RNA sequence: GUGGGAGAGGGUGGUGGAAUUCCCGGAGUAGCGGUGAAAUGCGCAGAUACCGGGAGGAACGCCGAUGGCGAAGGCAGCCACCUGGUCCACCCGUGACGCUGAGGCGCGAAAGCGUGGGGAGCAAACCGGAUUAGAUACCCGGGUAGUCCACGCCCUAAACGAUGCGCGCUAGGUCUCUGGGUCUCCUGGGGGCCGAAGCUAACGCGUUAAGCGCGCCGCCUGGGGAGUACGGCCGCAAGGC
């Protein structure tokens, strides 16, 4: 149940262009994962947010998705 | 009369009623049902039993249309929302996947007084 | 905004002597620069109130330092004022 | 003058004549608004997460540039005029804040 | 002064997706909606549910917090431009240049007013359906002003920390935001919770003072009458001081 950053490399938080890493911070849905599960810090999380949103505008990352099972 | 084989199943659940629509893979409806479709009239429609009977009605109506493989879409929180799906398990239809698509806004619209 | 080039231009223009950053003269100059900047920004954007408060603050400070200067040596005051073309 | 990043996403199905055309127009606009190009990364065809203009994919261009600040918004306005250009996002260049490093 | 920092601080222009409503098309029938239960309402002129396309307005989910910013009112999608406040480090510059502040001037949630736009959702009034002894209300279906933008007015409030501003002083502990550091920790600057001394009628306050002092401004003097009367001023009016 380890938090994201815990299993992850050394990466640029301000890079909107890189999906490979950023996707990992999103949820099953398109939601942006809370700090509890992203293992980040205040400033960290706060930069990640704006970065993700940037990506989203570019269509690289989902605004939202659909849930499965249920 | 189309003999539609595999198709899509949508379940729209509210607290006043539960209704079901079954469609072809590109989404166009085949047959449907609801709590009012069967006997029930008033609040009785929002009950789970109504949901079961509804899902089943739609199911049979699909059987006659030559339906077998079905994917499920569920929209809304409501009583017997689950029971609907439970009925489609025993529908005699193979249920490939279940998905919750329930629409939620990013807060565009001021809701009704009842809702805030 | 105000770049460092412009800054230093002003400071080294108004310095009482080399290496003087903080003279009353210098302060009032810098102030005045930011003042004229802001007010030109308020020629348009008339609805920006918060900045306008800021400008009130700046004005206040400037008028204060000038009051000091003219209290201590009136000549430097005349000089500065006539150089900048103010109050 | 300051350092910015121009992000351009345009229609994926372009003929090479069409592509070179659109890129030519881009270059033209850049030269016309006084933007010098420090470097460029073209990643081209990519799968969008949501369809943009009825289509699942998009063609991607990334420019690092330097240019007068006052002209930037105009530059975006101009770059979006082209029909074939679906997305234009200009950002200010920023130092790479890192983590877990 | 220099060098760094955080931020929904303000103004302008762009711009992205989710949803609602409407319109167009596909496919599809007998109801949908709604409540404690119901009815008005909508539906064979084809609704509800489902798929694709379009139009338009308003507000920005997750991130989001017990968080951040601002003097207050208040400020949340993303981008750029214009711009305010503020904090730390270095000990570099001026040399008491300081604090408060009756008047004045400016800002000032919401509702309200004027002129002109805009109008999706919501919704005073209002039109209906219920409930009830009655329903002029709660609940349900509609619906105008308004809510939105530009410009000009209004100047109120539980405008709340019901706690004026500045400075010095008086144990700590714990959580936190944000800088620097020789980075189990120390040191500044914000946000909380416990508690020393002390205060307080009590509750409680307690380095974010309601403690110990100093400066300056505002204000109080039993309740009802009454934020009413007269007068003045401001206001298009409502009305405000
Ligand atoms: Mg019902
Ligand atoms: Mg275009
Ligand atoms: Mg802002
Ligand atoms: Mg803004
Ligand atoms: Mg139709
Ligand atoms: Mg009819
Ligand atoms: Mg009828
Ligand atoms: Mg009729
Ligand atoms: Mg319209
Ligand atoms: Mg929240
Ligand atoms: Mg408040
Ligand atoms: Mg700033
Ligand atoms: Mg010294
Ligand atoms: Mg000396
Ligand atoms: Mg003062
Ligand atoms: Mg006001
Ligand atoms: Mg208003
Ligand atoms: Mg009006
Ligand atoms: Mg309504
Ligand atoms: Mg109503
Ligand atoms: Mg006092
Ligand atoms: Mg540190
Ligand atoms: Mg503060
Ligand atoms: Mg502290
Ligand atoms: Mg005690
Ligand atoms: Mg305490
Ligand atoms: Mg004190
Ligand atoms: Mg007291
Ligand atoms: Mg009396
Ligand atoms: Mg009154
Ligand atoms: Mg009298
Ligand atoms: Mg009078
Ligand atoms: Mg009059
Ligand atoms: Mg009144």
């Amino acid at each position: 149940k380890a938090k994201v950053k815990a299993t992850l490399g050394e990466f640029d938080l301000r890079d909107y262009r890189n999906v490979e890493v950023l996707k990992r911070f999103l949820s099953e849905t398109g939601k942006i994962l809370p700090r509890r599960r992203t293992g980040l810090s205040a400033k960290e999380q706060r930069i990640l947010a704006k970065t993700i949103k940037r990506a989203r505008i570019l269509g690289l990352l989902p605004f939202t998705e659909k849930l499965v099972r249920k | 009369k189309r003999q539609v084989a595999s198709g899509r199943a949508y379940i729209h659940a509210s607290y006043n009623n539960t209704i079901v629509t079954i469609t072809d893979p590109d989404g166009n409806p085949i047959t449907w049902s609801s709590g009012g479709v069967i006997g029930y009239k008033g609040s009785r429609k929002g009950t789970p039993y109504a949901a079961q009977l509804a899902a089943l009605d739609a199911a049979k109506k699909a059987m006659a249309y030559g339906m077998q493989s079905v994917d499920v879409i569920v929209r809304g929180t409501g009583a017997g929302r689950e029971q609907a799906i439970r009925a489609l398990q025993a529908s005699g239809l193979q249920v490939k996947s279940i998905v919750d698509d329930t629409p939620v806004p990013h807060n565009g619209c001021r809701p009704k007084k009842k809702f805030r | 905004p105000i770049t460092k080039e412009e800054k230093q231009k002003v400071i080294q223009e108004f310095a009482r002597f080399p290496g003087d950053t903080g003279s009353t003269e210098v302060q009032v100059a810098l102030l005045t620069l930011r003042i004229n900047r802001l007010s030109e920004h308020l020629k348009v954007h008339k609805k920006d109130h918060h900045s306008h408060r800021g400008l009130l603050m700046m004005v206040g400070q400037r008028r204060r330092l000038l009051r000091y200067l003219q209290r201590e040596d009136p000549e430097r005051y005349r000089a500065l004022i006539e150089k900048l073309g103010i109050r | 003058m300051r350092r910015y990043e121009v992000n351009i996403v345009l229609n994926p199905n372009l003929d090479q004549s069409q592509l070179a055309l659109e890129k030519e127009i881009i270059q033209r606009a850049l030269e016309n608004y006084g933007a010098r190009v420090e470097k460029v990364e073209e990643l081209g065809l990519r799968r969008l997460a949501y369809p943009i203009a009825k289509d699942p994919q998009g063609y991607f261009l990334w420019y690092q540039v330097e240019m007068p600040e006052d002209r930037v918004n105009d530059l975006a306005r101009e770059l979006r005029i082209r029909d074939n250009v679906r997305r234009v996002m200009v950002v200010k260049s920023q130092e790479p804040f890192l983590a877990n490093a």
